[PDB]
């Protein structure tokens, strides 16, 4: 139901060198300490808002989580986006699909009504960081192998960015797809990022090692006023 | 007079110029978007998006007949140069009366409701009016005359509701305190200037940071390694010496940044090679000399440059012969505030005459030449010391000194308003 | 703590014992030499900012006046403290100073230094680790790591002058004063230096604070002793962590912080479309351009005037700190002194330099007394029909 | 020098702020009478602010630096009268601060903005060498020096 | 008169710096609510700058 992200969905904010200095920016992140919903498909797959943005990350086994789909109205009315992969290349249609109320996998769904354009291209952990100004679509991600018992590790890991498509739809709602045998026609974890101001640490080789967020407590304060990590 | 002196740089440099971009595919569409007889309105314009181009845009303010060419963030002259990772292209046709309010920050029912540039905008809008394709009564061609409230910018809304204002609920039915909003131009020949139906192309794109895609018609030039020259990459502009790089980039990160937000390398956009930037004048250049009634001598010291790469850090290759003396020769010393080129340097110790810094002083001292030298203390002594003996003094002087104190200064006194505006009223 | 003196009109009390008190003071003598390229700040390499900052008149020779100024100032500064004597003393092998022990205060040829044993714990308390463009300056020194580094070319116009005397010198300074203090007394300060046994020169100091001079020679080996454990719990405290340099700290600080606001200084636009140079005029055309260049200059020449009226405010509280401590070498370590609070807390007896970096320290010898008793007294005596009054 | 270099400094500030007055700071010339005599009052106003801003901030940073100096020349006159007091109307036991040697006494004179004193000292000479002795034992006792 | 000099020369300072306010410094008012509401922020920026 709820759990605890530590200091976990730090992402790269641009595409530019720095070294050994330490930054001050601010963008859309993921705040510290925050409450995270960790779903898990037993008996479910709801429908979630997209308010700024969604940290998602899981915990793989045997390729089960696949793909997302953007959905705003799902009465094709107005356009959504689907990003899936079968293991050859991840292959991106924004087209006007025939949403059913549950997706799944034949162990191939792909329709093509009204595409805009396409792209064609508890072991280890795999997070990712979605956000949608409406001009671009920006997705992040990092892979990093974790052996704890259930929970996310604690240390600090910059999340670099793969692909930027230039789309332009509002996104209201959000649906995940997950692995099923199953064929029917029947009639992992998620936070929401906030405007913060974040302090990063650059140093040699241009990686951001740790963050100081500054609205989370007063030494939070004191820490990025003095621009420094000790008080 | 006698001392050392810091000098600001007045040595002369020529420079030269380079260009590279990147490999980009295919002439640009503008032969749509300006030839497109099927143009919009206002109430529901198009949004073109432009990628992958080399699109030229000096046949276009010259070669063709415009009536007004207003570009904002940036010059018409310069617009062949850039790079501008996305273009957008908007297009619509409305009356000349109002072909002012597409600016930032108008007002005027075209721009409060049909059409609202962003107070920020980069780009251009060209205009040029028709009398024969949107005229004969021509009425393809509307724009909105009532909204509850203000567009924001860059939005475009199409909702052919009906617009009430007093006591009335209109829900699907027209009446009293009550309309429709989309009411038509009416666009004849038999009119003068004033009424005449405009077209209006607005392109906007963004200068600030991505890998570049749209570019313009220039094409590259090489690489010339340890000069200063005028280079051009991707659009970003600057000048000095381009030495080679060692550092280690992402995949994605394309140039870099020291403190100031000052550009300190970069990624050649064809060879993908990563080349440090470093500026070039060196005015860290101090002379050291005797009065003027003395000699014409002089020594130059360097300021935390060794001694070998002076003639590399000055650039002496490309100055006067009468500066070239100054960066090698017989008279070259290492110190560790800089190299000392003029001043031979001796074994002896002597009083600071003119301090150089880090324990070394300079002298004009027997044919007279300049000598530099480790300065001394004082004399070296040592007391008779022993647990029993004693110096007793047998006789005496009587010494009469000198001090000098500074007690006043002199009392000036400003009247203002004549030192600002002299005898004048209307300043 | 509350007190209470045990007033009566005829009640005296008097001291039985004392004690040797040795104490330390630290002051500030001079600060860090910059020098900023007024052009390369503004204007930095554009040949168009240039001349449109030849109207503004004469700004930049103004500023590069004022700061010569205090960057000669700051030599001057250190001259009047430390060379005080024209002669450079040595002190004799054999050390038979009356059983005082002068071990740690001493040069130590081992060393590179000529420095002794408190000034090498002196010398690592100050640090500037956590100071940014002073110590990324000081970061130019890779030795090899690349082959064409001018470090002068690299922090838009800013650099920073070495001393004129360098460290070793103003070591071999202090070696001499304390040299000329330990083997003659107050001798060489006023003429030639005349030599005097150490323990005869405790005694004229103790006959300069009211107590007699039998007093020393019956208690020497406790004086000694008692002057051989205050050194070393001085040693003891500073080769501890509890970091007691802190007014030349901030010092440090202070220059530290003002460099890294000018530094930082040069990412507003203060109106301007960008605070890139190189945008402003790779994007429009001259006429346009002089717009926003004009407004990038009058805030960066804004910038560097505030930078220079603070450094000038700084460095007149520096002169007055190290005018104060030359007049503590002449008096305290030259001397014996009577001002009270002057050189230390108690009856001075004698003082030693150390140096420091950007400053001095100074040890006190003072005189505490000890274990008081009560007595009754009198302020004459009557024996033949006179009155009489104790000489001293 | 000391007494030349307050002369040099003051003559020195006064003379670039005159020299000021000819830049124009981006205005279309220095002088205010020909702005005032190719320009109506909306379009001259532009050039006569220009102006305005740059001369005010010339005359700012020259009442700047003043205070700062005359908080230089109070400092220095507060120690001349404090050696007036010490040197010239008594005699000083602070070492070196009436001359180097042992104080007798002080002379003043009058210099132009300013003050000299001629400290006469007695300076010893001429040593020689002894053989000495802490106390000295007579009849059981030890006997020490009274001065 | 030494210990009232520092407060008088304090007290105006601080006068100075409140009446510094009623300034307009060659814009249309000294007031920022009547700037916004008699333009337009084309050119109602140059004026609070
Ligand atoms: C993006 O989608 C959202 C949700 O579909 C839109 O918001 C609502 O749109 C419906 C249209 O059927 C309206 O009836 C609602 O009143 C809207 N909700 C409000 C105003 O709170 C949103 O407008 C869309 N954005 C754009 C730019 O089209
Ligand atoms: C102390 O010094 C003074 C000089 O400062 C000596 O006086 C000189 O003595 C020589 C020897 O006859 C004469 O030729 C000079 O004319 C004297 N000078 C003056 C100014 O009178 C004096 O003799 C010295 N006293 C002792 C005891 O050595
Ligand atoms: C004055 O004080 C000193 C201490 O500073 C006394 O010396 C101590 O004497 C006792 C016994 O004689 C020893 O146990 C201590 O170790 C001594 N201390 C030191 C530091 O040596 C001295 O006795 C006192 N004098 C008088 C007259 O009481
Ligand atoms: C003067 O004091 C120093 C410092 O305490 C003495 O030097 C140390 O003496 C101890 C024991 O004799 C040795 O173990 C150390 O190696 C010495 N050197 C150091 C700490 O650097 C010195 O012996 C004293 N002098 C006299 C004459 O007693
Ligand atoms: C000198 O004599 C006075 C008078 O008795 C002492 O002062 C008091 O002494 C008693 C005990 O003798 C204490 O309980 C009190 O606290 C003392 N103070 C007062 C204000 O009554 C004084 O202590 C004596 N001096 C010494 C060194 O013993
Ligand atoms: C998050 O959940 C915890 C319970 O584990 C609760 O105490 C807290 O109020 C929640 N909200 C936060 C941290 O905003
Ligand atoms: C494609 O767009 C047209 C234009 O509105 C629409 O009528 C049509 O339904 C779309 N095709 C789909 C959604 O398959
Ligand atoms: C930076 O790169 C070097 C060279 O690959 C590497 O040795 C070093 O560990 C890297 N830094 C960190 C913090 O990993
Ligand atoms: C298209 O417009 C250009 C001017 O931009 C003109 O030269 C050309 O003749 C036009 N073509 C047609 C078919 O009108
Ligand atoms: C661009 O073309 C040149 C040929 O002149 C080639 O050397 C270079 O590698 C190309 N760059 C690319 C394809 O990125
Ligand atoms: C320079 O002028 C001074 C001033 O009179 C004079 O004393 C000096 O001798 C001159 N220099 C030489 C080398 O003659
Ligand atoms: C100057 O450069 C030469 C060549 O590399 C080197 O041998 C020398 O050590 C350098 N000077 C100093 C002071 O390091
Ligand atoms: C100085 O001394 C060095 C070594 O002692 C010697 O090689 C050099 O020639 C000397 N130069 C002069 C000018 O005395
Ligand atoms: C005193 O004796 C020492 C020891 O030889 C000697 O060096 C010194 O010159 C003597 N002083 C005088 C004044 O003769």
């Amino acid at each position: 139901a709820y759990t605890n992200s530590f200091t976990r969905g730090v992402y790269y904010p641009d595409k530019v060198f720095r070294s050994s200095v330490l930054h001050s920016t601010q963008d859309l992140f993921l705040p510290f300490f925050s409450n995270v919903t960790w779903f898990h498909a037993i008996h479910d797959n709801p429908v979630l808002p997209f308010n700024d943005g969604v940290y998602f990350a899981s915990t793989e086994k045997s390729n089960i989580i696949r793909g997302w789909i953007f959905g705003t109205t799902l009465d094709s009315k107005t356009q959504s986006l689907l990003i899936v992969n079968n293991a050859t290349n991840v292959v991106i249609k924004v087209c006007e699909f025939q949403f059913c109320n549950d997706p799944f996998l034949g162990v191939v769904y792909s329709s093509a009504n009204n595409c805009t354009f396409e792209y064609v291209s508890f072991k280890n952990l795999r997070e990712f960081v979605f956000k949608n100004i409406d001009g671009y679509f920006k997705i992040y991600s990092k892979h990093t192998p974790i052996n704890l018992v259930r929970d996310l590790p604690q240390g600090f890991s910059a999340l670099e960015p793969l692909v930027d498509l230039p789309i332009g739809i509002n996104i209201t709602r959000f649906q995940t797809l997950l692995a099923l045998h199953r064929s029917y026609l029947t009639p992992y974890y998620v936070g929401y990022l906030q405007p913060r101001t974040f302090l990063l640490k650059y140093n040699e080789n241009g990686t951001i090692t740790d963050a100081v967020d500054c609205a989370l407590d007063p030494l939070s304060e004191t820490k990025c006023t003095l621009k420094s990590f000790t008080v | 007079e006698k001392g050392i002196y810091q000098t600001s740089n007045f040595r002369v440099q020529p420079t030269e110029s380079i260009v590279r971009f990147p490999n980009i595919t295919n002439l640009c569409p503008f032969g749509e978007v300006f030839n497109a007889t099927r143009f919009a309105s206002v109430y529901a314009w198009n949004r073109k998006r432009i990628s992958n181009c080399v699109a030229d845009y000096s046949v276009l303010y010259n070669s063709a007949s415009f009536s007004t060419f207003k570009c904002y963030g940036v010059s018409p002259t310069k617009l062949n140069d850039l790079c501008f990772t996305n273009v957008y292209a908007d297009s619509f046709v409305i009356r000349g009366d109002e072909v002012r309010q597409i600016a930032p920050g108008q007002t005027g029912k075209i721009a409060d409701y049909n059409y609202k540039l962003p107070d920020d905008f980069t780009g251009c809008v060209i205009a040029w009016n028709s009398n024969n394709l949107d005229s004969k009564g021509n009425y393809n061609y509307l724009y909105r005359l009532f909204r509850k409230s203000n567009l924001k910018p860059f939005e475009r809304d199409i909702s052919t509701e009906i617009y009430q204002a007093g006591s009335t609920p209109c829900n699907g039915v027209e009446g009293f305190n009550c309309y429709f909003p989309l009411q038509s131009y009416g666009f004849q020949p038999t009119n003068g200037v004033g009424y005449q139906p405009y077209r209006v192309v607005v392109l906007s794109f963004e200068l600030l940071h991505a890998p570049a895609t749209v570019c313009g018609p220039k094409k590259s030039t090489n690489l010339v390694k340890n000069k200063c020259v005028n280079f051009n990459f991707n659009g970003l502009t600057g000048t000095g010496v381009l030495t080679e790089s060692n550092k280690k980039f992402l995949p994605f990160q394309q140039f870099g940044r020291d403190i100031a937000d000052t550009t300190d390398a970069v990624r050649d956009p064809q060879t993908l090679e990563i080349l440090d930037i470093t500026p070039c004048s060196f005015g860290g250049v101090s002379v050291i000399t005797p009065g003027t009634n003395t000699s014409n001598q002089v020594a130059v010291l360097y300021q935390d440059v060794n001694c070998t790469e002076v003639p590399v850090a000055i650039h002496a290759d490309q100055l006067t012969p009468t500066w070239r003396v100054y960066s090698t020769g017989s008279n070259v010393f290492q110190t560790r505030a800089g190299c000392l080129i003029g001043a031979e340097h001796v074994n002896n110790s002597y009083e600071c005459d003119i301090p150089i810094g880090a324990g070394i002083c300079a002298s004009y001292q027997t044919s007279q030449s300049i000598i530099a030298y480790t300065m001394s203390l004082g004399a070296e002594n040592s007391v008779a010391y022993s647990n029993n003996s004693i110096a007793i003094p047998t006789n005496f002087t009587i010494s009469v000194t000198t001090e000098i104190l500074p007690v006043s200064m002199t009392k000036t006194s400003v009247d203002c308003t004549m030192y600002i505006c002299g005898d004048s009223t209307e300043c | 703590a509350e007190n209470s003196v045990a007033y009566s009109n005829n009640s005296i009390a008097i001291p039985t014992n004392f004690t040797i008190s040795v104490t330390t003071e630290i002051l500030p003598v001079s600060m860090t030499k910059t020098s900023v390229d007024c052009t390369m700040y503004i204007c930095g390499d554009s040949t168009e900012c240039s001349n449109l900052l030849l109207q503004y008149g004469s700004f930049c020779t103004q500023l590069n006046r004022a700061l010569t100024g205090i960057a000669v100032e700051q030599d001057k500064n250190t001259q009047e403290v430390f060379a005080q004597v024209k002669q450079i003393y040595k002190t004799p092998p054999i050390k038979d100073f009356g059983g005082f022990n002068f071990s740690q205060i001493l040069p130590d040829p081992s060393k590179p230094s000529k420095r002794s044993f408190i000034e090498d714990l002196l010398f690592n308390k100050v640090t500037l680790a956590d100071a940014g463009f002073i110590k990324q300056y000081g970061d130019c020194l890779g030795d090899i790591a690349a082959r064409d580094l001018i470090c002068a070319q690299k922090f838009n116009g800013l650099t920073v002058l070495p001393p004129l005397l360098t460290d070793e010198m103003i070591a071999q300074y202090t070696s001499a004063l304390l040299a000329g203090t330990i083997t003659s007394g107050w001798t060489f300060g006023a003429g030639a230096a005349l030599q005097i046994p150490f323990a005869m020169q405790m005694a004229y100091r103790f006959n300069g604070i009211g107590v007699t001079q039998n007093v020393l020679y019956e208690n020497q080996k406790l004086i000694a002793n008692q002057f051989n454990s205050a050194i070393g719990k001085i040693q003891d405290s500073l080769s501890s962590t509890a970091s007691a340099l802190g007014k030349l700290q901030d010092v440090v600080n202070q220059n530290a912080q003002a460099l890294n606001t000018l530094v930082k200084q040069l990412s507003s636009n203060f109106g301007a479309i960008s605070s890139v140079l190189n945008d402003i005029l790779s994007r429009l055309d001259p006429p346009e351009a002089e717009v926003q260049i004009d407004r990038l200059i009058t805030g960066r020449l804004q910038s560097l005037q505030t930078y220079v009226t603070q450094q000038l405010i700084r460095a007149a509280e520096i002169r007055a700190s190290a005018n104060l401590a030359a007049t503590k070498m002449s008096e305290c370590v030259l001397g014996q002194s009577k001002r009270v609070d002057f050189c230390g807390k108690g009856y001075h007896l004698m003082s030693f330099p150390q140096s420091a970096p950007h400053g001095v320290v100074f040890l006190h010898v003072t005189y505490v007394p000890a274990q008081e008793k009560n007595f009754t007294t009198a302020p004459a005596i009557c024996h033949d029909g006179k009155a009489h009054f104790p000489r001293e």
